[PDB]
């Protein structure tokens, strides 16, 4: 896996090229705001429990056929399953943020993840509606906007980070489409 | 590749574990100790073709046998690629301090390399003699301040060490 | 899926063997004591309407917490839910005692129920609550013989040990 | 794997219904007849060794090019590998006959045989010629009509177990064609 | 396939080795013995006919009762299929002593030998009869020189080991 | 694997047939001749080091790309997995030449190279090019007509030696082309 630093030294490496000055001002802010990205993860990581059930629970109640017998989500042993997808894939988009770099979610969870589903029957739409809501949940937690909770942070402007963890919940979406 | 963020994200996938506190924390120290790395990677970069002729000149200035025919810079070429092997140890060292960890040394620098210069005949000592001519070279505060040499300095003996 | 005949060839299978005497044997079980539980399958399946509603009543009667704002259930929907999960279970337990043994319970209800459970916050005590209220409503001989009672009987505290 | 029970239990599971006494008289029957069930299963592995034997031999004495060089049955190794086989097919073959389904047979046997018979050069028409033979056999054990070998039964039809071993026989020659 | 060969070859590239001077040494072995195992081959490609008559004659003669009905020399198709076995061993030693180990037997006789036999109610001693039979026969000088002997013998007491 | 005899063996064995006179004439040479091939192998391994090193390091000089960024010999771990795989090459044609047939190289070696070659991105040509040059250094050493080193030997013609050798380097190029 890269971070958002080893990202940069894989692209200069590319060009024999050594990192400097000039190469800098994307990495020292990403310091600079670093504060952020770690309350961002925090936001997050603090909620993760009611995400995942709100974002199966809400796929659900959207297209209840899922539930029915022949449904992709019927039997405990289903339901338990697909919970317990919707938590890995919520915590590698959390390291995604941590890291600013989308590789560990991409090597270590979605290579091979559209094979996988396709194999056990695994509905990939309805997955995209799970990861979709959960986008939703993670941008209002990052921006302090949740209806149901708030938390502290000293006050400022965290679009970016927003943003930013939608584009890896987006990749998801676009790994299994 | 090894820094402070893959570290903790690789231990808490091999636990199956969201990030926690302790991560965080962990990260913390990126944004402490960035400042002196980064300044050691902006001289190291503004000026490494400077550096590398030094260093290259000080390991066959240490070892003129080097130049005898048969052996590993018996000719121009061989002296050349020489020069070009230090730069790259430096580029190296300039990716760690970017990064924050070994990672760009251990992988791009160190993984095969006994295999290779044993195979090629190429004296690990001479390797030695360019890097640790740098380490002594390094002047605080004429070229970085102090904590920007220590940074740069426990990178070169880390490559010293790895080669020992 | 757990019954008679998949243990002992699940068994031989493991050994590589035809089956053999104590397979029969086994399976000659079977035969001596289907009648009984088939007998609780079919009132079961005769009259689960209404089992199902006595059931539910049972767990919201009991926890009337249930129906406040914020837990399990807590609108109309919810506890239509509540009544169905009874139905899938009491459908289960019809399934095992045509079956003469655990599988359905043990694949389609039990099998990552805790998980389930934990996760939607729905209180394990209120299944509890409907499934041992189910036994010890059953009325003997009034709702079927004792033999046909000992064998629904069996697989609700199986299901309410699942639980517990 | 199912049995001839738990196979009921899937089908009503499918469509969210109680097994009831509409549903029961074929299972109700199943038990009824369950001693010549027994009975059945009993005469075939009491003469499993024999029929391997003889159904191998039996392939190889009408196309005896199997055992020239190049032939699949060829040095002991390959013709042990054989004679491996036919029992193997039978052990499953007499599950399902246990079981009253033919999904151990199907799952544990059959899955993934044919291709294995492909990679391994296995001659595929000689292999059901030999499972011909071990149908004929198995026909005759059960109802107790071999030439040479006659078993103890308390007299009646076993009509439907000798077409449902025949069945499950059949379903070999399907999977590897 | 077991030869002088194929054994050191197999043991280098297990680890990962050159050929080396054990290796070559071993192979100089082949050259040395090779003059008696490939004399005692050629004595038997040219005669086997005659030596698996003889063979095939003294397992009849030993055990008549192979001859009744239901025993595996029942007629005459059967009896046929015995003395094409015997020669199928005969080429198989005629093989290990031009290859200078016991690969074709291993391979392509005693592999799977005793799952067959067993099966087949072929009664191993029947085989034995033929081979130590042939054993017993052979007369040196007349039929081939000392250390040609040593080698067909030693293979003919391979079979029997492996049969026994 | 196979040997020179054990070759001739299988080709027999494949028309039922004993191994006579009119068979061995070619395997009789074969041991005549055998002191020269022991000989040709050792010219091989005791110069093993320096072959493999030279080829990799002529491959590379030829082609100087494959030593830039992006190259497939760019850093030190893969330039030591190159010349590793070139000293394993080395190897199996060196078994090769002591068996007096491929089938170790064939077997252990070539086969699924090419598959895994593209799957790496492992450079087939460039691989080719090294190969050919270790079958110039081989054919050298073994007619002791190396232009740097000379070794000891009762004179005496390898000529098909060389030309047995070259042919197994050849296969190499065969598989992965
Ligand atoms: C079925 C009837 C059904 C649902 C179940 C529900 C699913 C759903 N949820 C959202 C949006 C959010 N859910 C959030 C989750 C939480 N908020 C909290 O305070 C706790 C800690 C946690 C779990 C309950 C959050 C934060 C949001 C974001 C919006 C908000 O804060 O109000 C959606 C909207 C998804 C979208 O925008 O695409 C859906 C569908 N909806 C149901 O219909
Ligand atoms: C080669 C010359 C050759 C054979 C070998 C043989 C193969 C063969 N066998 C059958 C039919 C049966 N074999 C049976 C086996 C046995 N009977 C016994 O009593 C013992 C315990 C056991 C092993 C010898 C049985 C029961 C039968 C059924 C018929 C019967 O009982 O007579 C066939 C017929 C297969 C078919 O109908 O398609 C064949 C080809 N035949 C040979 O030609
Ligand atoms: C890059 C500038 C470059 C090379 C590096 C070099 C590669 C190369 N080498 C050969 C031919 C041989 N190399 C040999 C190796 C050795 N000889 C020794 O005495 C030691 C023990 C060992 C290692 C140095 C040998 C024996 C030969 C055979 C020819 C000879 O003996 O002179 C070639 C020629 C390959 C061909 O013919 O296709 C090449 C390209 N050449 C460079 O340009
Ligand atoms: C968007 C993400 C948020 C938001 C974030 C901000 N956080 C700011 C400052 C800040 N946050 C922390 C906590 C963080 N640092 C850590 O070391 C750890 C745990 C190890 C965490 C969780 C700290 C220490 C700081 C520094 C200031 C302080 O000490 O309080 C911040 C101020 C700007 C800045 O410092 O960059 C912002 C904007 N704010 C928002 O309003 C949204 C909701
Ligand atoms: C076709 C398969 C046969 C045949 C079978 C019949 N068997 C009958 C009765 C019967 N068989 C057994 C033995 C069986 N039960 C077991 O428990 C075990 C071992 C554990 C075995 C092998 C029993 C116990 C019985 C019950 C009667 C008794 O005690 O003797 C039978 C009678 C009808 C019925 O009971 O269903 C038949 C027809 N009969 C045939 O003629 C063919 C060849
Ligand atoms: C082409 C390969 C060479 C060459 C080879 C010849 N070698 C000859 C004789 C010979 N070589 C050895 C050494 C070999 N035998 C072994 O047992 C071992 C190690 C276990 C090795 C390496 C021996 C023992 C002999 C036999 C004669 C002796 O004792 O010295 C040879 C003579 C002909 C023959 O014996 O077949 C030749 C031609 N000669 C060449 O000029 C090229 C370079
Ligand atoms: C009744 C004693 C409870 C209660 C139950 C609710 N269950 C809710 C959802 C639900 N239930 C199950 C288990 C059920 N599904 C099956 O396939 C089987 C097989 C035997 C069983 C027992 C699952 C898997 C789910 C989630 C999927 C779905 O919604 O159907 C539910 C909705 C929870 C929510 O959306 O937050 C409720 C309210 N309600 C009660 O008050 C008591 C505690
Ligand atoms: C939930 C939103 C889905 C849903 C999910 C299901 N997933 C099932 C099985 C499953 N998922 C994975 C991938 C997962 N495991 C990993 O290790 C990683 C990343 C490291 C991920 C993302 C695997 C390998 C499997 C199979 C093994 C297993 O069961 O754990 C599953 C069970 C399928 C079955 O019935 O056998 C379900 C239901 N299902 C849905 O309907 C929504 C859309
Ligand atoms: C240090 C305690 C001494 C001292 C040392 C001097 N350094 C001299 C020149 C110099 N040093 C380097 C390497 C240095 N520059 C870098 O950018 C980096 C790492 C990023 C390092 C290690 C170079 C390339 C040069 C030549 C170019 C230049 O002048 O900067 C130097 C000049 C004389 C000489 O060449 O020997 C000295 C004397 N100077 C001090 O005052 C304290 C005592
Ligand atoms: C038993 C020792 C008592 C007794 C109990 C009564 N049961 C009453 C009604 C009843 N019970 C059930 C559940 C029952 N029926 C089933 O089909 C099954 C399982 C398959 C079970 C457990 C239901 C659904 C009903 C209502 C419909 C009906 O009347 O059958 C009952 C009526 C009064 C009441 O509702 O409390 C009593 C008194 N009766 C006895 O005499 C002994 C002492
Ligand atoms: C001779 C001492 C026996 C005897 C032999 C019979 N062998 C029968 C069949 C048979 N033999 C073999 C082994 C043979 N095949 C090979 O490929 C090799 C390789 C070295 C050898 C030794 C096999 C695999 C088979 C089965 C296939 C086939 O029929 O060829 C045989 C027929 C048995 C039967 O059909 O029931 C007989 C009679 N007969 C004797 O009286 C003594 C004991
Ligand atoms: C006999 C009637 C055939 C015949 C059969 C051969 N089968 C050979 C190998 C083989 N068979 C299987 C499948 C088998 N193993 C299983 O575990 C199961 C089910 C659980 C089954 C049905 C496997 C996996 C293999 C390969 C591994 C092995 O050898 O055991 C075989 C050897 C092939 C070879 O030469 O390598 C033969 C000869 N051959 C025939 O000519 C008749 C038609
Ligand atoms: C040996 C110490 C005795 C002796 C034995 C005799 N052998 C007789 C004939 C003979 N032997 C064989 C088998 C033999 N020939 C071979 O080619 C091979 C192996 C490759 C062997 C084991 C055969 C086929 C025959 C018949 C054809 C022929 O005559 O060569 C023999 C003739 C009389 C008889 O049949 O009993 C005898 C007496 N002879 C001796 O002088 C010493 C004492
Ligand atoms: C050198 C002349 C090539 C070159 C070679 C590379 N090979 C790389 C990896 C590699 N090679 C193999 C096959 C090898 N392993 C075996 O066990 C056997 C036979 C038994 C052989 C021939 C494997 C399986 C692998 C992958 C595992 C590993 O790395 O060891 C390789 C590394 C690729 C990478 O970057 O990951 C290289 C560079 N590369 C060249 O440019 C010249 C043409």
């Amino acid at each position: 896996m890269l971070d958002a630093f080893s990202r940069v030294v894989v692209n200069s490496d590319a060009k024999a090229a050594y990192v400097g000055g000039s190469d800098l001002q994307a990495l020292k802010s990403f310091i600079a705001d670093g504060n952020k990205r770690l309350d961002a993860v925090n936001s997050i990581v603090s909620n993760a429990s009611c995400m995942v059930s709100d974002a199966v629970s809400g796929m659900i109640c959207e297209n209840p056929g899922l539930i029915s017998p022949g449904g992709n989500c019927y039997t405990n042993r289903r339901m338990a399953a697909c919970l317990r997808d919707g938590e890995i894939i919520l915590r590698y988009v959390s390291y995604a943020l941590l890291a600013g770099d989308a590789s560990v979610l991409e090597d270590r969870c979605l290579n091979g993840l559209k094979e996988t589903y396709i194999a056990l029957g695994v509905p990939t739409n309805s997955s995209i509606r799970a990861v979709s809501i959960m986008k939703a949940q993670a941008v209002a937690f990052i921006t302090n906007t949740a209806t149901e909770r708030k938390m502290s942070f000293a006050a400022g402007d965290c679009t970016s980070l927003a943003s930013e963890v939608a584009s890896y919940f987006d990749r998801v979406g676009a790994a299994i489409s | 590749m090894k820094s402070v963020i893959t570290t903790v994200v690789s231990a808490a996938d091999a636990a199956g574990r969201f990030p926690s506190n302790s991560d965080l924390e962990s990260i913390q120290g990126n944004i402490q100790r960035s400042a002196a790395r980064l300044e050691a990677a902006e001289k190291l970069a503004g000026n490494h073709e400077a550096v590398v002729k030094e260093a290259g000149d000080a390991c066959f200035a240490k070892y003129a046998y080097l130049k005898n025919p048969g052996e590993a810079g018996e000719n121009q070429e061989k002296i050349n690629k020489c020069y070009r092997d230090v730069d790259h140890y430096m580029r190296l060292v300039n990716y760690c301090l970017v990064v924050g960890g070994t990672g760009p040394l251990d992988e791009w620098g160190i993984a095969g390399a006994r295999e290779v210069y044993r195979t090629l005949n190429l004296p690990t000592s001479a390797y030695v003699a360019s890097i640790a001519y740098t380490r002594d070279r390094l002047c605080v505060p004429r070229d970085m301040s102090a904590q920007a040499g220590v940074e740069f300095s426990a990178y070169l003996d880390y490559l010293i060490n790895a080669l020992s």
